[PDB]
């Protein structure tokens, strides 16, 4: 693995032993797969290894996730739970024991909640959680309604939406410590106490830490001025939102060119 | 008498398991 | 080149357009399946012939691993930050060992530059909040 890796997998077994269940917040490229991958096999008590491992990862992120396992560890399985309902309702009745690790997308654990409802699940790591923000969504309680001992996360980029996000966020991290959404609100003096509520299960890195060569990537803006025809639409509609910002990318939308 | 209904219950089961096997590899590409 | 759109009619106009000059067109977008997916992925490492690859943010950016690429353009502009980011990582990981530099075609203020401050805004805030 990596000393930062390393780390990382011992804060977890750590957070395990005492019963936390906390998120694993790094920068994309710093190999969260492959952390979670270190972490699962540092289970050899046959505890969790013995159970199943729901990986609910996004639908894209299936096969690269499902290489991962396939190449990573010659003992993991993997049970892939996306495809034609044929195929889909062959495996779900396969296991209905070798399902080590069942790779699904958010949607299909939704629809077929039932399904994942009979069947106990030793172990849950929702990747890429950053969508599951809103808590009105159905996404968001369904989620909450498996009955899991332990809940882990690798989703990067987090928060930098609005206090809902919050809200939802650390109400999932735990049911308990967090009762309304306007309470959190309530909890410089703000900002340090919500830092050290969040330091202890959480974790960081960065890109200093981590990257010892890479290339600082370089950003470059680049105005484009607006063309004959996209000003006699720009004055046409100054004199909506979706519409607007069509008009002005390109014009074809509204009035592709006649013969 | 029941042993013919146990052994057609694992050829059953080997099947169903060849199936998956075969879902699996399909699955693989 | 890594070229990011959002509209899918966008997107076809720019096929038309990689259609009538030469530089070959690969694209991944949400209406592929997975299938697909997967395959142009597995293409796009250990194959050169792509010249570029058009994706969408929510569809291709997040998690697909695309080190490849040393370049990366953003054609549009995203309300929501860290939605780009996902992109930019993408092709800023560990395997893009070349070089890494993103454009980011703009208007000359006209109605992006509501949208370019609001982003910049909330990526400063992001920045500090939690760093
Ligand atoms: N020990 C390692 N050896 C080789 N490659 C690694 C290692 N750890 C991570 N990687 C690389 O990390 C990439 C996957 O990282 P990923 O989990 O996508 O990062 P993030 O979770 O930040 O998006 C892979 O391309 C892989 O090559
Ligand atoms: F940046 Be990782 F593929 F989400």
């Amino acid at each position: 693995l990596k000393g930062y890796q390393l780390k990382g997998m011992n804060w977890l077994a750590n957070l395990y032993e005492q019963g936390i269940n906390g998120i694993l917040a790094d920068e994309m490229g710093l190999g969260k797969t492959v952390q979670s991958i270190a972490l699962l096999a540092h289970l050899a008590e046959r505890e969790n290894i013995w159970g199943p491992f729901l990986i609910i990862s996004p639908a894209s992120t299936l096969n690269n996730w499902h290489q991962e396992f396939t190449r990573f560890v010659p003992k993991f399985k993997v049970l892939p739970y996306w495809g034609n309902p044929h195929d889909r309702k062959v495996i779900r009745r396969f296991w209905s024991a070798p399902f080590h690790v069942v790779i699904t997308s958010y949607q299909l654990v939704v629809q077929d909640v039932k399904y994942f409802q009979r069947v106990k699940w030793q172990y849950m790591v929702l990747d890429e959680a950053q969508a599951l923000k809103s808590s009105s969504s159905v996404r968001w309680k369904i989620l909450l309604q498996f009955q899991c001992r332990n809940r882990l996360l690798l989703t990067g980029t987090p928060i930098q939406n609005t206090m809902a996000e919050l809200w939802a966020l650390l109400h999932f991290i735990m049911p308990t410590l967090f009762d309304s959404h306007e309470e959190f609100n309530e909890w410089e003096n703000q900002l340090s106490r919500l830092h050290m509520i969040l330091k202890p299960f959480m974790l960081r890195r960065i890109k200093k830490d981590v990257e010892n060569e890479l290339s600082d990537k370089i950003e470059i803006l680049m105005y484009c001025q607006l063309t004959s025809r996209q000003k006699l639409l720009y004055q046409a509609l100054k004199n909506l939102v979706m519409q607007f910002r069509k008009v002005c990318n390109h014009p074809e939308l509204f009035e592709r060119q006649e013969t | 008498l029941t042993e013919e209904m146990l052994l057609k219950r694992e050829e059953r089961a080997r099947k169903r398991r060849l199936q998956a096997a075969r879902r699996a590899e399909e699955h693989k590409n | 080149v890594l070229i990011y759109s959002q509209m899918t009619r966008m997107i076809d106009l720019l096929e038309e357009y990689m259609v009538y000059r030469k530089h070959t067109y690969m694209r991944l977008d949400g209406s592929s399946k997975i299938s697909e997916r997967r395959d142009m992925v597995a293409d796009f490492q250990n194959r050169n012939d792509i010249f570029v690859f058009l994706l969408s943010t929510r569809a291709g950016g997040l998690g697909i691993n695309l080190t490849a690429a040393d370049t990366v353009i953003f054609y549009d502009s995203d309300w929501n930050p860290t939605v780009d980011q996902q992109a930019m990582d993408r092709a800023h990981r560990l395997g893009q060992t070349k070089q890494v530099t993103v454009y980011r075609l703009i208007c000359k203020g006209t109605i992006e530059e509501r949208i370019l401050q609001r982003a910049k805004e909330k990526s400063e805030i992001q920045r500090m909040v939690i760093s």
